[PDB]
DNA sequence: AACCGAGCCAATCAGAGCGAAGTGATTACCAACCCGC
DNA sequence: TTGCGGGTTGGTAATCACTTCGCTCTGATTGGCTCGG
């Protein structure tokens, strides 16, 4: 149920990741949410689910839910590549920093064919 | 206008003819269902008996090396 | 081991399918992205009064 | 990592606003409460039905387990017996 | 349709990711183009197993309940609990 | 030593939003007819 | 032949939603230089 938080991560890495979801949690049950205002935009989440010529009729919820599970998805992938990066004792964060940490754990199963090994 | 009230109907007659749909076939679902499974216990009974003998001609013969 | 997230795997196969046929109806020959997309913008960015160091400004 | 137990609110339910009116008639009011009746029994008999699949599909896989469980006691049974049985065979002679 | 229809806008991808390192870090052209990708899967992924559902049921509209579900379907069982929590304070 | 690259920058204009129209879905009403009592 | 109560119909009404096209204002695109790495 909350097994993919640290799911290849040990250390203080661990912690980081935990701590984060927790923050959004947290700001996910208390601040007042303007479904408006978001970091994607919700015109393109649709255009990506309308790509799919199975897909026809799209709720107006579903982007809106996409926005915000895509800002925390973004987030958590450059918190745990960002570690690797630390590890090999580098400033920039580098495309195999991502790749590295999408190994780490199986949740990113679906992404080999966008990263290979 | 008979533009939109006469159309309400041909959307309202889809419903109904949507719904009429759905009713028969859940209902044949449940015949199909209910027979498919009918089989189903019917050869697991088929293996118990021949399991059952299979267990008894065993016995017999661990039966017949301990019968003296 | 080798075995993947079984959860996933029936999912990531049928993405492979879908993935590959919009690949051709969009009529795309390379695999890498393009230098750029807007030729307004493009045409804006030579046009653009710089500096020294190439930043731009007003 | 702990949350509080959240509950989706179900989406509103479309349709026409349930007349607020009472009708000033006992003969057409008799009349309200029989069709609203009807729209109610015919919208359950279809309801009504996936309990009736989910019913069957939940009391015949307890069915199907207690025979894959008794077959494999059974099979276990003859493999017990025929390495038993072997045994006796080997300490006659 | 568009061919940049697939992707989510990339300097919006990048911003989010700018925000989550600290000040002084710096991130790949190649990296943020990386991401991009990613997220824009991670979207196409998770409504196909929603789509296929909804087509046995014999819906058109695709709505958010079955997005959560088909979240927890994919193994994104802290995604499901955490998006169940904004769709519930949306819907009211 | 040799190389590779991200920040830097702020104006263009392709799109993000917004609302209107359209159509579908869904629930509710009713007059009319039937049936049992 | 009265009266009473329930079922069924087709037709209308009402609310929610989903799309498409139009207008507006935005913020994503944009590359050449530096110093780092
Ligand atoms: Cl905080
Ligand atoms: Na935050
Ligand atoms: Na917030």
């Amino acid at each position: 149920t909350w097994a993919n938080v640290n799911q290849g991560l040990q250390g203080t890495a661990r912690d980081i990741l935990t701590t984060y979801w927790q923050h959004v949690i947290n700001h996910l049950e208390s601040d007042n949410h303007d479904y408006k205002i978001h970091q994607l935009p919700l015109a393109r989440i649709k255009k990506v689910m309308k790509a799919d010529p199975e897909v026809k009729m799209i709720s107006a919820e579903a982007p809106i839910l996409f926005a915000k599970g895509c800002d925390v998805f973004i987030t958590e992938l450059t918190m745990r590549a960002w570690i690797h990066a630390e590890d090999n004792k580098r400033r920039t964060l580098q495309r195999s920093d991502i790749a590295a940490a999408l190994s780490k754990s199986d949740m990113f199963d679906f992404l080999i064919d966008i990263v290979p090994r | 206008p008979t533009k939109r009230k006469a159309q309400n109907r041909a959307a309202q007659r889809a419903f109904r003819e949507r719904r009429a749909a759905r009713v028969s076939e859940l209902e044949d679902q449940i015949k199909k269902i209910e027979d498919d499974h009918e089989i189903h216990v019917a050869t697991f009974k088929e293996q118990i008996a021949n399991l059952s003998r299979e267990v008894e001609q065993c016995r017999t013969e661990m039966g017949w090396w301990r019968d003296r | 081991p080798l075995y993947v997230n079984a959860k996933q795997f029936h999912r990531i196969l049928k993405r492979r399918v879908a993935r590959q046929k919009l690949e051709e109806q969009l009529r795309l020959t390379s695999k890498g992205r393009k230098p750029y997309l807007h030729e307004s913008r493009h045409n804006h960015a030579m046009r653009r009064p710089r500096g020294p160091g190439g930043r731009f400004l007003t | 990592v702990t949350s509080k137990e959240w509950i989706i609110p179900p989406r509103p339910k479309p349709g026409r606003k349930p007349a607020t009116d009472t009708p000033p008639t006992k003969r057409k009011a008799q009349n309200r409460a029989a069709q609203r009746a009807f729209r109610e029994r015919r919208a359950a008999r279809v309801s009504e039905l996936e309990d009736q699949i989910k019913k069957i599909e939940d009391d015949h896989e307890i069915h199907v387990a207690t025979f894959k469980e008794q077959i494999a006691n059974l099979s276990r049974e003859v493999e017990q017996c025929r390495t038993e049985m072997g045994w006796w065979r080997d300490r006659s002679h | 349709m568009k061919e940049q229809d697939r992707w989510l806008p990339i300097a919006n991808v990048a911003r989010i990711m700018k925000l989550a390192l600290p000040e002084n870090a710096k991130i790949a052209k190649e990296a943020k183009e990386c991401m991009q990708e990613c997220v824009s899967e991670f979207i196409s992924f998770i409504t196909s197993e929603a789509s296929e559902k909804c087509q046995q049921e014999k819906r058109k509209t695709v709505n958010g309940e079955d997005i959560l579900f088909a979240m927890t379907s994919l193994g994104f069982e802290n995604y499901a609990e955490a998006l169940k929590i904004y769709l519930s304070k949306y819907r009211e």
